[PDB]
């Protein structure tokens, strides 16, 4: 009967749900081909991200540091910046694109960003006249926001740089499409439905191939495939659909304002209802019919889920963390099944936004059990209300809340970011409709393992 | 023979952390102090074993001394002042490279 | 000499940071510099001062909230990431704490807001009484007096104990500086700050062990069977109140000599306590640590029982890897330390020739080290950063690195296996026990089906798929 929004009680932090916004806007850069962000701040600042990346992918991630020490602390860190961007170039041939993500020290002391960007500007046209290096500037103080809206910000900055250098010119065809942070799979299944419904479509970023092979002639080929080409054609678009608000529709806004292409925001495409409505819309948009093969894909994802919602979903009570867009669009997906997403939480101080998500408005208008959406919200919030009674039947969330359920004893399926601590999960996708059967036996088979480790009624599982 | 020194201060340098200990002042106290527990442990004379320092300068040397007896024949044949002198000559080159020839720019700093 | 490789002809600064040991050199002209200033845009395998301090060392203890007065990136990037269990369910891996600062805090001071969230954790977690605050870039640089808010929360909270480490990630060059600044506030501050009981004839402290996949645990095997009584670990598997009582100690045994060497050091000036450094990783090396303990002790002949059994344990498997590893070419590229305590252990124990080496974060001292117990021919690397380690594989070809994970899955694409030089694969790799299982997970990671498939190309007809013959010691 009640869906309350409320933030943290608490001042401080234990246990974060994300990380800050510079690691966010690093997540953006690797996704671009031949780019190389660099991170002007202290060392730990890039280092403990590119690990945060090898655990979520089991891939490295080339990003630089400026490496800010004790002078630049009390003299300005400019010349870290200039001298980290020349030695890039000189030493990374193919280099095309540096976003220079800022920190929380480098907006503390005020470096003029902008500047160190016409000065290497200028170093960079005389020593490499047949090359151009594109650098954005993307101001990240990690003192608002989160990894969220840094990687928003990336996105903006970088197709504004480069969108400013090549303006408009012939009409594309094509959409843009901004998914969100999600998954190398999602990628591949979105790639799937375009080239299914024949539509042409940029991703942006086109992260499938971070899902790299071991391959015989010992290349290397973890990048990411959105170039330089493909951002400047944005300008060129029929539309651009973005299914996340808050991880890249600012983006789409931009080029609606400055190229008058149309931004289409569509709720993130968790479960079966959000997947129906981002296919009407791209109908809408393209004039292109919807094809029989996602009928078909649908309607198997049903049968699997018509498998499980009454007999093992009913009445189950859920907590969901991660990233908003997710978050909102898992609770659909759970309603669908018929479980009970009763605690949901997010992570940052976005609550004057979430507030006003019509999605809000549609969990208020069906659910029929009270949910608490806690934003601002850290994990020992989840803790703490398990501690004081909450009774859950399931968590979905990233890995780092993984000893909440351990220590609960409540089944968890591993969704957003990171998921270090499963195999694979950054190939199976988790949007659409075979991301939404394949969530739902996830949930399944982490009931099953749970009711035989439990002995609860495990001999259940004979002839459902 | 500069052959059993060189012996010795091949096995010192492969083996031996005391004398790369953190600043100029402890390098020469353990130098000092470990070899001179050496030279006792291979010519026969009780050694020392009295102070915290002392008892920890012949713990040092006992695997030194033990490890020179088993790995060079020469060491169990010299003479009680042939093993000072080599020893007197090793103090020395340990001093040389790991003191005043080291460009390990932190072993003057006077605060740890 | 001093090696420029091609890939820094336009930093040409990294020569002397790289040294090939050439025979008849006098080791002393090629010493590389250590401990400077990174260059920018290197991709360097640095970290931060932050880091030294708070994931390193002071996150290690099982009963202490670690709470970092900064935005949370500092917190949510230290958590997640270590292996360092404890024996009362691994508090220090569950939990990390924030002062989650904001603009405002940045404007107007972030003090209170610390105070704020040192007095909810510990109305949170009520059985906790311990606490280390540590300063990151912004709350250093608006000067937030971290010891003087701590004091004010003793002095309200009498039941508490704070200890606070200046240390933003901008401090010095590398995590070193953070290692630095705890351990001479720790013996400054909070030593001798209380006693406990004294069971044994026979104390020390182990200093600079970090319980890694449960090496001191397994240490400690040791020290019950020898009838020593260890006042504290720093900080393996330790406790914040057993760190006060380190002046109680008779010997200092020190593993980690550039983490840890300040407090070993300080303890001797101020104390008397002398410091022995040993070599806890290897299989001879760490015999020779139980004779040296047992000789300071007066307990040889229970020493050589314990090796004795060891041994009969333990070798005829590390005899079974070394006949299948000996000849192998290693890399190791970690902090430091590792360098100096692997390159001969592994050459004694198991035949394998360790053919390159980088350092982080090392000192001077270090490469001393490593360059006296290492080979001819053997790459030595200070700072070392990503394309030198391409060229470094092409000049050296290694059959194994042990590094971090994402190196380690860098180096995969070129059919490279690793272990895990940090956290281990399956370990623990201290002691006896440990260098078998060091040895266990070499041997898997090399002569593994795997590396033998990938370089299979399918499409050509002359190639077949090779089957490999495996072995278990
Ligand atoms: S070098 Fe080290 S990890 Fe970096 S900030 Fe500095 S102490 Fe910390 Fe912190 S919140 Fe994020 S991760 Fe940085 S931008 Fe600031
Ligand atoms: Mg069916
Ligand atoms: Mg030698």
């Amino acid at each position: 009967a009640e869906v309350k929004l409320s933030p943290r009680d608490r001042e401080g932090i234990i246990n974060p749900m994300y990380d800050c916004q510079p690691a966010g806007a690093q997540y953006a850069g690797i996704g671009i081909k031949d780019c190389i962000p660099l991170v002007h701040g202290g060392q730990g600042c890039t280092m403990f991200v590119r690990l945060l990346f090898a655990q979520h992918f089991k891939e490295n991630f080339d990003v630089a540091s400026t490496s800010l020490h004790e002078e630049s602390a009390v003299f300005g860190g400019a010349k870290r910046v200039e001298e980290g961007v020349l030695v890039l170039a000189r030493r990374y041939p193919n280099l095309r694109v540096i976003p220079i993500i800022t920190t929380c020290s480098t907006e503390v002391i005020g470096d003029d960003i902008e500047g160190s960007i016409r000065v290497c500007n200028r170093a960079l046209e005389a020593e490499f006249p047949d090359r151009k290096i594109y650098l954005a500037p993307v101001h990240t103080p990690s003192f608002k926001g989160s990894h969220v809206t840094g990687y928003a910000e990336c996105v903006k900055s970088v197709f504004k740089t480069i969108t400013d250098a090549h303006g408009k010119g012939q009409p594309s065809g094509k959409l843009n499409v901004f998914p969100g942070w999600v998954n190398p799979g999602d990628v591949v299944l979105l790639k799937r439905y375009f080239k299914e419904m024949d539509v042409e479509a940029n991703i942006y970023m086109d992260t499938e191939d971070f899902d790299s092979p071991m391959l015989p002639n010992k290349s290397i080929e973890t990048h990411g495939r959105t170039t330089v080409e493909d951002i400047a054609d944005s300008a060129n678009a029929l539309a651009t659909l973005s299914l996340a608000r808050y991880e890249g529709n600012t983006t789409g806004e931009l080029l609606q304002k400055t190229f008058a292409v149309p931004n289409a925001l569509v709720n993130t495409p968790y479960g079966i209802k959000n997947t129906d409505d981002m296919l009407r819309k791209i109908a809408e948009v393209t004039g292109k019919e919807i094809p029989e093969s996602l009928v078909r894909e649908r309607g198997i994802a049903l049968d699997a889920l018509a498998d499980l919602a009454h007999m093992f979903f009913a009445n189950k009570k859920v907590a969901i963390f991660g990233h908003p867009d997710l978050v909102l669009g898992l609770a659909q997906f759970c309603m669908e099944v018929e479980l009970e997403p009763v605690l949901l939480l997010i992570g940052d101080d976005q609550g004057n936004k979430y507030k006003k998500d019509p999605r809000i408005e549609e969990l208020k208008n069906t659910a029929h059990f009270d949910i608490e959406i806690v934003h601002n919200a850290d994990l020992w919030e989840l803790e703490k209300r398990i501690n004081a009674g909450l009774q859950l039947d399931l968590i979905m969330g990233h890995s780092k809340g993984r000893y909440v359920a351990i220590e609960a004893n409540i089944p968890m399926v591993r969704v957003g970011f990171p998921t270090f601590d499963r195999a694979g999960l950054y190939r199976k996708p988790s949007i659409g409709y075979q991301g939404a059967m394949e969530l739902g036996e996830m949930i399944a088979n982490a009931m099953f393992a749970h009711m035989e480790y439990t002995r609860n009624k495990e001999w259940i599982l004979n002839t459902w | 023979s500069q052959s059993h020194l060189d012996d010795l201060f091949a096995y010192v340098e492969e083996r031996c952390l005391w004398q790369f200990f953190s600043r100029t002042w402890d390098r020469e106290e353990n130098i000092e102090g470990v070899l001179n527990q050496v030279g006792r442990l291979l010519t026969g004379q009780e050694p020392l074993r009295g102070t915290p320092q002392e008892r920890l300068f012949y713990a040092d040397a006992l695997a030194m001394a033990n490890d020179v007896r088993e790995r060079f024949p020469w060491a169990s044949q010299v003479n009680k002042e042939e093993i000072e002198f080599l020893l007197d000559g090793l103090k020395s080159r340990l001093v040389d490279v790991t003191i005043t020839r080291s460009t390990n720019r932190e072993l003057n700093h006077h605060l740890y | 000499p001093m090696v420029l490789l091609e890939c820094d002809k336009d930093i040409p600064e990294r020569q002397k940071h790289i040294y090939l040991k050439a025979p008849n050199e006098d080791t002393r002209e090629f010493l590389p510099i250590a401990n400077a200033a990174t260059i920018p845009g290197t991709l360097s395998e640095r970290g931060c001062a932050f880091c030294g301090a708070k994931l390193v060392i002071g996150g290690v203890l099982k009963d202490t909230i670690q709470m970092i007065h900064g935005p949370l990136g500092c917190a949510y990037d230290t958590w997640h990431t270590k292996r360092y269990p404890t024996d009362n369910g691994h508090f220090n891996m569950k939990y990390v704490w924030s002062t989650d600062m904001k603009e405002s805090h940045v404007v107007f001071g972030g003090e209170k807001r610390l105070e704020k969230s040192m007095h909810e954790a510990f109305d949170e977690m009520p059985d906790i009484k311990r606490m280390i605050v540590y300063t990151t870039c912004p709350t250093a640089l608006i000067g937030d007096d971290i010891k003087a808010v701590a004091k004010k929360v003793m002095k309200d909270r009498p039941d508490v104990d704070v200890f606070t480490v200046e240390c933003p990630g901008f401090s010095g060059v590398s995590q070193s500086k953070g290692h630095h600044v705890l351990n001479i506030g720790w013996i400054n501050e909070k030593v001798e700050t209380m006693e406990k009981e004294i069971t044994s004839e026979y104390t020390m402290n182990f200093i600079g062990d970090f319980n890694i996949q449960g090496d001191t645990q397994l240490l400690q095997t040791y020290w019950d069977r020898l009838g020593i009584q260890v006042v504290a670990h720093f900080t393996g598997n330790g406790t914040y109140d057993d760190l006060r009582c380190m002046h109680q100690a008779q010997l200092n045994v020190v593993n980690c000599a550039r983490s840890s060497g300040y407090i070993a050091n300080e303890l001797k000036k101020r104390y008397g306590i002398p410091r022995l450094d040993i070599d806890s990783w290897g299989f001879n090396y760490m015999a020779e640590g139980i004779r040296k303990i047992c000789a300071f002790f007066g307990i040889e002949e229970k020493g050589e029982e314990l090796i004795a059994e060891e041994y009969a344990k333990w070798k005829p498997k590390l005899d079974w890897y070394k006949e299948r590893l000996q000849g192998k070419k290693m890399a190791i590229w970690t902090g430091g330390p590792r360098l100096w305590h692997w390159t001969k252990s592994v050459e004694d124990d198991l035949g394998v020739q360790v053919v390159a080496m980088s350092s982080k974060f090392g000192h001077e001292e270090d490469f001393e080290k490593v360059i006296a117990r290492g080979k001819e021919g053997t790459y030595y690397i200070d700072d070392g950063n990503e394309l030198e380690f391409f060229e470094i594989i092409d000049l050296v070809k290694p059959d194994v690195i042990f590094t971090g994970p994402r190196v380690g899955e860098l180096v995969k694409k070129l059919h490279i296996p690793y272990v895990n030089g940090h956290g281990y694969h399956n370990g623990p790799y201290m002691g006896f026990e440990g260098f078998v299982n060091l040895a266990r997970d070499m041997y898997n990671a090399v002569h593994n089906p795997l590396r033998h498939l990938a370089a299979v190309d399918i499409r050509d007809k002359s190639q077949t798929t090779p089957v490999i013959v495996r072995g278990a010691a």
